[PDB]
């Protein structure tokens, strides 16, 4: 049963809250890049290089 | 092209308020232009500006230029 | 005090970067530099900005060793003890136009023009005042107000009078990405060019907050529920009175 | 090492208070209750009482201070302005 | 017994945070001590990172700051936590005072802790004026030349005690360099009377809000008020972050970006918001031997409150008069605070000389007589005769 698959076993309750987090971290910082620079889209360095190219 | 805040504060000049306030600049600017060929030169201790007149048209102007001025600047 | 010694209060404009997620308009920040060589360096510096900085955020790599190489630099003495000089590099900073301050007084009838590079966070305003005190000279002071030769009227300035003139006039400076240069204009890429050199870090810090401000709105939504799940049987609790028998 | 002075608290078991007799208590366990049945009936009646039978406390206080600051601000106006310079040379003496 | 007890070290953490008996009906107001603890904490630990980039020297002081802003990687984030820490850090020590004085914490037989704290006020008060002087801003000149030369006006010993301080005839190098010194130890003796002040609230316990005694019905620390401790951690923790990245500079003065210049003086000369009140109290007092007096006497007159307050209740919960007076005082602290910042003008200089008046027969004339009132009232109010 799913508690007992998840959470009873302490010696990866530790260790999947430790495992989880560090997935956790390259995906949320893709996530919130890339809706940080769409929001600011024609504005940044990248977007002027592209056409200061003459 | 022309200046763009030259145009919004003439436009703004020639409303019903700014009329108003113009006017009451140019009442003020006289009454130091009879003041000045008296005796009272270094007199008196005393003498009048129109830094309040002018200060209450510019503060009229700037609310009403200021939140439209830069959609016309690229 | 008056209102004439306070000074005039600046009004507040829509700059694209006010608002927790906006970054800066670099096109703005590149044309604000030309601005600045073209007429403020003839007087002002930018002693805590170094070339490097620029690479990436308004020029390319091999712009600024141009620029850079129109300077020149101290260099170490050579083997008798003489001084040398040598161009500039990407680690030199950008030079100001006067050797020290007694030469800089002399040149502007005794005023001190101050460096430009914190001046947006050194005053009260911010940049709707550098914005206001650029195109705000009148054509002539109000009546009354008799100027100390030498000095300029601007009712924004502290007092009224101002010992710099105005500087900005239309068509002035040749843009390369074809903008008009009125005076408007000039004086909104140049204010954006200057929050950059107050401000380096303006981008990178709204993004990490991003981040910041999200994790710590999940723990402390969490916090709540498990606080209130653990205190149930507290909150719930009942309590009987019966008086014991007497004699004892 | 040595024994303590005296105090007003103890510890489990001793904890200093009178002897009790004749209450009983109950309670259920957490994990046999309505999850989160909060938000309603106090956010109805409960957060609302709980102020506004002191409210009056706090804003009568509130408001004598902000009628004294409010009223000495618009007088240090009137006094740098043009037309209270004369009052302004009286008070300055 | 279990290991957490019979272990010699282990013991004081589960006698202080683990087995702890608390007052079962204490509020969130109680949760203030330990955001103080995590407070301190935060100071310190930003304040040795930036101490391994700075230099001390009066030429390189002003540069090594925008050294840290510019250079250093996340310095940005260690000087903006560091200096709006420094904000919080006053905010919730002004809430945790209050509190005291509200439910009576200050009484019989807790008076020793009361004392302890008012100790640690004043050192937190000393620790802040000398991080201020580090950065040599023209803030920071100009400010640390007004409050050392009140002390030349101490009779006899006055104008050797502030050339003493200076190390010179003014504000100058060696002044800057024994101030970055001082700043340096001071949060090391704050923490070393936190200790004390724990080992007195461990003899007695707390209080709770109603007043009475708390030993009918007891909860222990662990998992209850851990967990609620856990609420107000995270909601610091977000305001806090709110201000270091998005308004990074609202409580603070665009001078201080100026470079100290000694021939050079400001339009006006402001403190921080949080040292306001006591500034407009010395601003009060025309003489300025009195003034300085004056202006110590506002944080001693703390200790006068066991002996000034005559009422067999302890708190405010159920009495009316001392209610209304409490939040007299509150916003008579506001109103100082706002009065400091101000110029010297007519007519917020006696607006400031009336609200200094109240501020102390608060303590030594109205607590006195309130409280004999309100123990007749309660009496013939039942009392058939
Ligand atoms: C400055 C940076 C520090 C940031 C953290 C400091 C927090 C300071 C706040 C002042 C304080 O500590 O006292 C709070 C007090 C309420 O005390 P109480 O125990 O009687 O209320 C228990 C509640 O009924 C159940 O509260 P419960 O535990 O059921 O839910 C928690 C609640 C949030 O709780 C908190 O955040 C406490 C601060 O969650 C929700 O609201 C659910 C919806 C999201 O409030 C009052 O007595 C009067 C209310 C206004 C006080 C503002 C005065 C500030 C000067
Ligand atoms: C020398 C040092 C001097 C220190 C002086 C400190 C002054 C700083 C101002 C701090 C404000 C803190 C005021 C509140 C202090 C907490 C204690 C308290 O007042 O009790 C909470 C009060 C009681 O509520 P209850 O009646 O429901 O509970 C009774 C117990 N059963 O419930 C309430 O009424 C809470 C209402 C709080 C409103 C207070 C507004 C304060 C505004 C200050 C703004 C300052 C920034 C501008
Ligand atoms: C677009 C060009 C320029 C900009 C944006 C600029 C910016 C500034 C700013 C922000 C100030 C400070 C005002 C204050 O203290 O509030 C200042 C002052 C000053 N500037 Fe300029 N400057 C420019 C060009 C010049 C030029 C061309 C000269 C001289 C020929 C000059 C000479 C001065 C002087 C003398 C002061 C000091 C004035 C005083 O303190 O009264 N500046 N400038
Ligand atoms: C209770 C602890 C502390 C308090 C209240 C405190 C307060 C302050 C304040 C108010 C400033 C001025 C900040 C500004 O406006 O820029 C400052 C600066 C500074 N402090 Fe602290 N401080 C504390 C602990 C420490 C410690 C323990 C150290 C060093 C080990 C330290 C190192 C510094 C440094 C290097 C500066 C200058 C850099 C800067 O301006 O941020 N601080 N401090
Ligand atoms: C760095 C500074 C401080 C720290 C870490 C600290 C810590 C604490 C803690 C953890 C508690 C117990 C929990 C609570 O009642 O909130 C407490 C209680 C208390 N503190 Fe502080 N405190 C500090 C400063 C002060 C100050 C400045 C004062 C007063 C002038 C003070 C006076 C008291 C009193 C009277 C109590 C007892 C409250 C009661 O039992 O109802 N403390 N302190
Ligand atoms: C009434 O019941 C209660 C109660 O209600 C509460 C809240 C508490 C809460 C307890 C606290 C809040 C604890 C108080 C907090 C402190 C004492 C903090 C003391 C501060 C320090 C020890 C600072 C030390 C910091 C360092 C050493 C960091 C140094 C930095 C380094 C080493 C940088 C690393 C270097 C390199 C080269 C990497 C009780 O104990 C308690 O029981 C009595
Ligand atoms: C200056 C303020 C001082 C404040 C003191 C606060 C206490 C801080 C301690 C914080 C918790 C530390 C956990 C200690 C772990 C258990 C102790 C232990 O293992 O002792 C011993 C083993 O000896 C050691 O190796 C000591 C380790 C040094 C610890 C230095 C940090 C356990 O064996 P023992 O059976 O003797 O334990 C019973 C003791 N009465
Ligand atoms: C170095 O300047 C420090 C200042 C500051 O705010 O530090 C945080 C400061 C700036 C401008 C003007 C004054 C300043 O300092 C101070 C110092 C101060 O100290 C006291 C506070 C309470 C009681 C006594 C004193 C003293 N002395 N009370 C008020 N302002």
């Amino acid at each position: 049963s799913l508690y007992k698959t998840f959470f009873k076993r302490n010696a990866v309750f530790v260790g999947t809250i430790f495992a989880g987090a560090f997935v956790f971290q390259t995906v949320f910082d893709t996530a919130i890049t890339s809706w940080y620079e769409n929001h600011n889209k024609g504005k940044l360095w990248k977007d002027v290089k592209a056409r200061i190219a003459a | 092209v022309t200046d763009q805040l030259e145009d919004l504060r003439e436009h703004f000049k020639n409303t019903e308020e700014g009329k108003a306030l113009v006017h009451h600049y140019e009442e003020c600017a006289e009454r130091v232009k009879i003041q000045q060929q008296q005796p009272g030169y270094a007199d008196l201790e005393h003498k009048e500006d129109c830094v309040e007149e002018f200060f209450h048209l510019q503060h009229y102007l700037d609310t009403a230029t200021a939140p439209r001025l830069f959609d016309k600047l690229k | 005090m008056t209102a004439a010694e306070h000074g005039l209060h600046a009004p507040a404009y829509a700059w694209s970067h006010n608002g927790p997620f906006e970054t800066f308009d670099h096109a703005s920040i590149r044309r604000g530099y030309q601005v600045y060589r073209e007429v403020c360096a003839a007087c002002h510096s930018l002693d805590r900005v170094a070339w490097r900085t620029l690479v990436g955020v308004s020029h390319t790599n091999e712009e600024v060793r141009n620029m850079a190489e129109e300077f020149e630099y101290d260099d170490e003495p050579d083997e008798q003890g003489n001084p040398k000089k040598r161009p500039g590099k990407l680690s030199d900073y950008i030079p100001g136009p006067y050797p020290n301050e007694q030469a800089a007084r002399a040149a502007n009838q005794g005023a001190l023009p101050p460096d430009l590079s914190l001046i947006v966070k050194a005053r009260h305003g911010g940049c709707d005042y550098i914005f206001s005190l650029l195109t705000g000279y009148p054509d002539e002071p109000p009546a009354g107000v008799a100027l100390p030769p030498g000095s300029n009227y601007n009712p924004y300035f502290p007092g009224g009078s101002i010992a710099m003139a105005r500087v900005l006039f239309d068509d002035m400076v040749e843009y390369e990405d074809g903008t008009p240069a009125t005076t408007s204009q000039m004086a909104k890429d140049v204010t954006t060019f200057l929050n950059w050199c107050a401000e380096p870090e303006h981008d990178e810090r709204k993004r990490l907050g991003l981040k910041t401000v999200i994790i710590l709105s999940s723990l402390y939504l969490l916090s709540i529920w498990v606080k209130k799940f653990k205190w149930a049987g507290i909150k719930t609790r009942k309590f009987v009175f019966n008086p014991p028998k007497p004699r004892k | 090492g040595p024994p303590s002075g005296k105090t007003y608290m103890g510890w489990w078991g001793h904890m200093g208070g009178p002897k009790q007799k004749g209450i009983t208590s109950y309670a259920v366990s957490p994990y046999a209750q309505k999850p989160l049945q909060g938000i309603f009936h106090n956010a109805v009646f409960n957060s609302f009482r709980r102020f506004k039978s002191q409210f009056l406390y706090v804003l009568i206080p509130a408001g004598i201070y902000w009628y004294w600051w409010k009223n000495g601000n618009e007088y240090n106006e009137f006094l740098y302005s043009k037309a209270g310079r004369e009052e302004l040379e009286r008070v300055n003496v | 017994m279990a290991f957490r007890k019979s272990n010699v070290y282990l013991s004081l953490v589960n006698s202080y945070i683990i087995d702890s008996p608390q007052p079962s009906s204490i509020n969130y107001w109680w949760n203030m001590g330990s955001l103080l603890g995590l407070c301190l904490v935060i100071q310190i630990v930003t304040g040795i990172f930036m101490a391994m980039h700075y230099s001390s020297n009066i030429e390189l002081a002003f540069s090594s700051v925008e050294h840290i802003m510019r250079d250093v990687h996340n310095g940005y984030i260690l000087r903006y936590l560091h200096a709006n820490g420094a904000s919080f850090f006053f905010m919730v020590m002004f809430m945790h005072m209050a509190k005291g004085l509200y439910y009576g914490s200050y009484r019989s037989p807790r008076v020793t802790l009361w004392n302890v704290g008012v100790i640690i006020f004043i050192l937190t008060i000393a620790t802040a004026f000398l991080g201020y002087c580090c950065v040599y801003g023209q803030m920071s000149h100009w400010g640390a030349t007004v409050i050392t030369n009140l002390f030349s006006a101490i009779p006899f010993v006055g104008n050797d005690i502030v050339s003493w301080l200076w190390g010179g005839f003014s504000v100058s190098n060696p002044t800057i360099q024994r101030f970055f010194a001082l700043h340096y130890l001071v949060p090391f003796i704050i923490a070393a009377m936190v200790i004390m002040h724990l080992m007195a609230l461990h003899i007695h316990g707390s209080s709770n809000p109603l007043g009475i005694t708390g030993n009918l019905d007891r909860i222990p620390m662990h998992s209850y008020f851990i967990f609620k401790d856990l609420v107000t951690v995270f909601l610091f923790m977000l305001i806090l972050a709110l201000f270091v990245f998005y308004s990074p500079n609202t409580l603070g003065h665009p001078d201080n970006y100026i470079p100290g210049n000694p021939l050079v003086t400001p339009a006006s000369i402001v403190p921080e918001w949080y040292l306001l009140p006591f500034y407009a109290i010395l601003r009060s007092i025309p003489d300025k031997l009195l003034g300085v007096i004056t202006m110590f006497a506002a944080i001693l007159v703390l200790l006068v409150l066991p002996f000034t307050d005559r009422s067999v209740v302890r708190g405010n919960t159920f009495k009316v008069l001392s209610k209304f007076f409490f939040f007299i005082f509150v916003f008579n602290f506001v109103l100082l605070g706002q009065i400091g910042a101000c110029h010297v003008e007519v007519p917020y200089v006696l607006m400031g000389q009336i609200a200094t008046f109240i501020y102390f027969a608060y303590f030594l004339i109205i607590v006195p007589v309130i409280s004999t009132i309100e123990n007749v009232l309660f009496y013939i109010g039942r009392v058939n005769k």
